RNA sequence: CCAGGGCUACACACGUGCUACAAUGGCGCAUACAAAGAGAAGCGACCUCGCGAGAGCAAGCGGACCUCAUAAAGUGCGUCGUAGUCCGGAUUGGAGUCUGCAACUCGACUCCAUGAAGUCGGAAUCGCUAGUAAUCGUGGAUCAGAAUGCCACGGUGAAUAC
């Protein structure tokens, strides 16, 4: 999926869930473990939880963060 | 003699007098020549100013100096103040392409200091 | 004035690109030629055109080959 | 004593300079007939003649003084010159007091305190600070030179 | 002058009808106009207040002053008569004319134009103004520039208000918000 | 047993290496000469496409025949004339390709731009006696992808031992 010819990658279970909050809009906090997946234009507006190792940290999206994947917005290791 | 910013240099080949311009390295030096129908040999200072006036004019095909600082500084601050990892690293001042830290790096870092 | 302390004023004919001919006095002594004045500036367009930069989403629309 | 101290702005490397075709006389005949030397640099030349042989002649011509026959003198790139020639009357013959006199050459990041430094360190005083240049004599017009050579 | 005859010929008019005055002589009128540029350090560099004296005497022709320090403020390390800063006071046809060939090419000029803020007044009609360059004049021909110098422009003007301070410099097609 | 992360963290210090700091070299064009070794959810010609990594159809070979696979230093011609330089390639912005459920943490590689330290390295210290040191390239194991390491092959080829 790092390539056009195969196109964007989401998975399935966070495609399916992102899917019902848009059907009533923003809601409470979306709370996954995928990190791998890409961010897709449909899900502006929200407030998923992603999880670095140890905690679920709430990433606020924006039309910014559209091309971005969900992992890169949770620091996985602490430093000073 | 003079292009967008400033083309200093006389007594050099004009396919590598170009590459003093921001945003001009060597494979876009070659095709800019080429295209405004100049060789490669010839010397900037045998130009006569009917070749370098299309010059002047070619190079706005290209991002150069006089923009492409800007927008280079305006994507490093996409990143610095998104809050992504990308930004992370150059708050720091760190290597952002995921390299070792452990002992190299100094460029990125700087001079050693204790 | 105060009998040759200044630097010489003369009249010089300024024009810019787009013709904008100007009798004007100044202390250069040679013609010069120069973008456009406030004649013709951009002052209306040169900044609704300037915001043109930003906005990934139609950059990943147009990125949606598949 | 005089705390002379020279120190290079922006150092060389490789040929210092290669002169060739070296050949000029104006009465008698050439001086010197097609000299080749090529210098490193950190070399030291004690060029002496005995007066009359172009012992200081070839010197302004190193420095420029054209039209010689050699057409191959060449100085280094990034190359800045300190020249000391044995004539130091025509460099004062002007009302230039001392101070403004030295104050030709500051350097940008050289100020009133460094240009009045360079001479307190060659032991002249604020005292003699205000006198014009050409009253001075041989050998504190030397040392002015030397604060001068200091600044380039 | 070109801009002078403007002035007399429509400015009166338009100011008039928008003020409804009833004299002639009671329209507020530019009156100087002074720039100045403080240097901040001649001290370590005596000669860059020439330089600077020269650059403005370049951009406006006539030989500036050199404005010395009042007081003995003790925290740049300045006494009294050091020299500060130099100024030109420009009235009538030098006036008119630098303001024209401002207005007319030296203010498009300036990086990233966005038009000079109408707030800029102290309240008695009198304008001010920076530059924070001056190679957006056309008397700098990047040769002896060593620094990035700038000017500052005060425009000072027979108003007796603000708001008519604002009509008198925005009927001369100033560049505004 | 499973999802995510860490083993890749970075004020610093040490060890083993690759690349250089250039003119007995850089780049461009043209062109000679190897040895050894691997291959079946594997090696992949030909032709077409793409500036390129590569994509498409796609012969041949479980092999002294088919593929990897054009060897490079060299030679002939041209330019660069000693410059942080047509040396150096790190770092960084953007655009991509291939494996792979999946490339952010954390892959390799390609295109454009940027061009850092470095101009022969303090005390000290290492290897080598002949097809040796030095220098230049190719192969293999591991392996879906991922070595400047490891293992192996050849080309050019020294100085010195009182
Ligand atoms: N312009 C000139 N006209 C005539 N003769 C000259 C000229 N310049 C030099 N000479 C003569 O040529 C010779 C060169 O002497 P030069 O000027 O080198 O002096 P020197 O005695 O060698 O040294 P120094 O000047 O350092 O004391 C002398 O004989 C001098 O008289
Ligand atoms: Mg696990
Ligand atoms: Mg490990
Ligand atoms: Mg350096
Ligand atoms: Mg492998």
């Amino acid at each position: 999926m790092r390539s056009l010819k195969k196109g964007p990658f989401i998975d399935l279970h966070l495609l399916k869930k992102v899917e019902k909050a848009v059907e009533s809009g923003d809601k409470k906090p979306l709370r996954t473990w995928s990190r791998r997946s890409t961010i897709f234009p449909n899900m502006i507006g929200l407030t998923i939880a992603v999880h670095n190792g140890r905690q679920h940290v709430p990433v606020f999206v924006t039309d910014e963060m559209v091309g971005h994947k969900l992992g890169e917005f949770a620091p996985t290791r602490t430093y000073r | 003699a003079r292009i967008a910013g400033i083309n200093i240099p006389d007594h050099k080949h004009a396919v590598i007098a170009l590459t003093s311009i921001y945003g001009v390295g060597k494979t876009r030096s070659k095709a800019i020549l080429a295209a405004a129908g100049i060789a490669e040999d010839v010397k900037i200072s045998e130009l006569s100013e009917g070749q370098i006036d299309t010059l002047r004019d070619e190079v706005a095909k290209f991002v150069v100096e006089g923009d492409l600082r800007r927008e280079i500084s305006m994507s490093i601050k996409r990143l610095m103040d998104l809050g992504c990892y990308r930004g992370l690293r150059h708050r720091r001042g760190l290597p952002v392409r995921g390299q070792r830290t452990k002992t190299n790096a100094r460029t990125r870092k700087g001079p050693r200091k204790p | 004035m105060k009998k040759d302390i200044h630097p010489k004023y003369e009249e010089i004919t300024a024009s810019c690109s787009c013709g904008n001919v100007m009798k004007i006095r100044s202390t250069v002594g040679h013609d010069l030629n120069l973008d456009v004045c406030s004649k013709c500036h951009p002052f209306f367009t040169g900044k609704q055109r300037d915001v043109a930069t930003g906005g990934r989403v139609d950059r990943f629309n147009k990125r949606f080959n598949i | 004593n005089p705390f002379i101290r020279f120190e290079q702005d922006k150092k060389l490397f490789r040929n210092a300079l290669e002169v060739e075709g070296l050949t000029k006389g104006f009465d008698n005949g050439p001086l010197f007939k097609n000299l080749n030397l090529l210098l490193e640099v950190g070399e030291k030349l004690a060029v002496l003649g005995t007066n009359g042989v172009g012992k200081s002649t070839l010197l302004k011509t190193l420095v420029g003084d054209l039209q010689p026959d050699s057409g191959t003198v060449k100085w280094s790139e990034n190359a800045r010159i300190g020249y000391y020639a044995q004539d130091h009357e025509y460099e004062f013959e002007n009302d230039l007091t001392v101070f403004e006199w030295m104050s030709q050459w500051k350097q940008e990041g050289d100020d009133e305190q460094a240009v009045r430094s360079i001479l307190g360190r060659l032991l002249f005083s604020q005292d003699d600070i205000k006198k014009p240049a050409k009253v001075l004599s041989g050998g504190e017009k030397g040392r002015m030179l030397f604060g001068k050579l200091m600044m380039q | 002058a070109k801009l002078h005859d403007y002035y007399k010929d429509e400015v009166v008019k338009k100011l008039m009808t928008e003020f409804n005055y009833n004299s002639v002589m009671q329209v507020p009128r530019v009156e100087k106009i002074t720039l100045n540029m403080g240097v901040g350090e001649a001290i370590a560099d005596k000669k860059l207040l020439d330089n600077a004296a020269a650059d403005l005497a370049a951009i406006s022709g006539q030989k500036p002053l050199i404005t010395k320090a009042r007081k003995s403020v003790a925290g740049f390390k300045i006494r009294q008569g050091y020299p500060i800063g130099c100024k030109v006071t420009l009235r009538g046809e030098r006036m008119w004319e630098f303001f024209e060939r401002l207005i007319t090419i030296a203010v498009p000029r300036i990086r990233d134009f966005r038009g000079l803020s109408a707030k800029s007044f102290d309240g008695r009609g009198n304008y001010s103004m920076g530059v924070r360059e001056q190679i957006i004049f056309p008397e700098i021909d990047y040769d002896k520039v060593d620094r990035v110098r700038g000017l500052d422009i005060t425009i000072t003007t027979t108003a007796k208000s603000d708001e008519e301070g604002r009509a008198l410099l925005a009927a001369f097609d100033f560049p505004f918000r």
